[PDB]
């Protein structure tokens, strides 16, 4: 039962700093390395850092020298990075992942386990609210057969928007899209439910449509016009 | 352990003690790293002949 | 540095159909490399280290080979968990990955449902119109859409996001909008899309009159 946690969510400006921790369970904290890696959105694996939770000594990948900080705490089982002077560029899911305890080679860093992720952002703006509009087609005429109808999400910076059709009773034939960045470095999605063409005049949709950071949450009807 | 512990460029991990004041009684265990005077000098500092 | 080349950007097969996927080095690692698959969503799992030994728990038509400078990780058959993507490390001087090897199953060839929504009255109230184009259930993911205003072309103002590959029939759906200034929009008359995808055999187009 070896459970690896990482530190939630955070949200940080251009050239400040970012202290991610990972909580060890299940097995001696002090029996191998932990590996740090970090993930860019639709991009490659990236190693930068390891540290003997026994030892203290500590080793990097070369671009993150001078920037990236390892330490860890025995009595707390918890190893932590601590990241300075962050590029934008610097946004990415990052990971702690544990070196081979058992059956393997003596020098060889695997990642046998690896944490929740947690999902640092690096930006200019500061937390928005979204703003959501209906999407529908032309009149009603220019519709034929079967139909689409749907929720355009527009302006909101703290990332993980969550989008919902009559509060969850409807659940099939739906589509919500991986969000965009602007060039405000604002976040937009879409969300689109395909339905066939009569029930538009018998049935009414609500989308619900949250945002964590800002705690705020909206209902609004997509009515055809 | 040729097969778990070598490398093809050559694996430095592992070391053994080649000085000492005094030999170790049983099972002790030495986590010493302070310098070796070989010679009747004294010496101070990380190294010397 | 230790560069990890992988040659396939992304693989499309069928079950029951066998995967090769390989990883190369800039010099010989002799044995020093080990093989990761990442599923949509959820954190990457260790499948082969030292370029052949299997992990514990892991089905064993997974298999890995080579040795000096190039190494293959291979499937029997990609039955519909192993989709995802696909990474290489070395040992033997740093952690280094390869380039991220995606899964696609192959299904039958499927044209886009198509359409058009025009700004809402909510966005004449905010004073922009992100005008959006819509492409669904098709299935070669390469669906080019394209944009074009009084049948004058567009460019450089449109974003476009497509989802992961379905469980549901194997297919892809993709939102494409174009970002107009009142200032634009309350000019022009006609607003197009247009589809080039595969499963088409000729371009095909959803249009709408500003006011209409
Ligand atoms: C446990 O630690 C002890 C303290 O460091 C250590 O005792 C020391 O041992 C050395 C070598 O036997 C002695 O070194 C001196 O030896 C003679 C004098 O007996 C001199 O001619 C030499 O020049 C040199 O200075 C230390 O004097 C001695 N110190 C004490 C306080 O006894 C033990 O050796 C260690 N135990 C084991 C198992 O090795
Ligand atoms: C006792 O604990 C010490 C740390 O809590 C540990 O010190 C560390 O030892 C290693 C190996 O000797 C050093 O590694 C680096 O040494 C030099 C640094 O200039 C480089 O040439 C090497 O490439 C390597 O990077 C660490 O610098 C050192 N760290 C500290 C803070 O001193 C001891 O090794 C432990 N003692 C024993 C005997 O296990």
């Amino acid at each position: 039962q070896v459970q690896l946690v990482q530190s939630g969510a955070e949200v940080k400006k251009p050239g400040a700093s970012v202290k991610v921790s990972c909580k060890a369970s299940g097995y001696t904290f002090t029996g191998t390395y932990i590996h740090w890696v970090r993930q860019a959105p639709g991009q490659g694996l990236e190693w930068m850092g390891w540290i003997n939770p026994n030892s203290g000594g500590t080793n990097f990948a070369q671009i993150f020298q001078g920037r990236v900080t390892l330490t860890r705490d025995t009595s707390i089982s918890t190893a932590y990075m601590d990241l300075n002077r962050l590029k934008s560029d610097d946004t990415a899911v990052y990971y702690c992942a544990r070196d081979r305890v058992l059956y393997g080679r003596s020098f060889g860093w695997y990642f046998d386990v690896w944490g929740a992720g947690t999902t640092v952002t690096v930006s200019s703006a500061s937390t928005k609210g979204p703003s959501v509009f209906p999407l529908a087609p032309c009149s009603r005429s220019t519709s034929e057969s079967t139909a689409a109808l749907g929720c355009l999400v527009k302006d909101y910076f703290p990332e993980p928007v969550t989008v919902s059709w009559n509060s969850g009773a409807l659940t099939s034939g739906v589509h919500t899209f991986p969000a965009v960045l602007q060039s405000s470095g604002l976040y937009s999605l879409s969300s689109v439910v395909t339905v066939p063409s009569s029930s538009l005049g018998t049935k009414t949709y609500t989308c619900n449509v949250d945002h964590k950071p800002s705690n705020t949450k909206v209902d609004k009807r997509v009515e055809s016009k | 352990s040729n097969n778990l512990d070598s490398k093809v460029g050559g694996n430095y991990n592992y070391l053994y003690r080649l000085f000492r004041k005094s030999n170790l009684k049983p099972f002790e265990r030495d986590i010493s790293t302070e310098i070796y005077q070989a010679g009747s000098t004294p010496c101070n500092g990380v190294e010397g002949f | 540095d230790i560069q990890m080349t992988q040659s396939p950007s992304s693989l499309s097969a069928s079950v029951g159909d066998r995967v090769t996927i390989t990883c190369q080095a800039s010099q010989d690692i002799s044995d020093y490399l080990n093989w990761y698959q990442q599923q949509p969503g959820k954190a990457p799992k260790l499948l082969i280290y030292d370029a052949s030994n299997l992990e514990t728990g892991v089905p064993s038509r997974f298999s890995g080979s080579g040795s000096g400078t190039d190494f293959t990780f291979t499937i029997s058959s990609l039955q519909p968990e192993d989709i995802g993507t696909y990474y290489c490390q070395q040992y033997d001087n740093l952690p280094t990955f390869g380039g991220g090897t995606k899964l696609e199953i192959k299904r039958t060839v499927a044209a886009p449902s198509v359409f058009i929504f025009p700004p809402s009255d909510e966005q004449l109230k905010s004073g922009t119109a992100s005008v959006v184009c819509l492409l669904n259930n098709f299935y070669p993911r390469e669906a080019k859409v394209q944009w074009k205003v009084d049948n004058a072309l567009q460019s450089g103002n449109s974003q476009e996001s497509v989802t992961e590959q379905d469980s549901k029939d194997s297919t892809y759906s993709l939102s494409s909008t174009l970002t107009l200034s009142k200032a634009d929009y309350e000019k022009h008359k006609v607003y197009a899309c247009e589809v080039t995808h595969q499963g088409l055999s000729s371009p095909v187009t959803k249009s709408f009159n500003r006011g209409e």
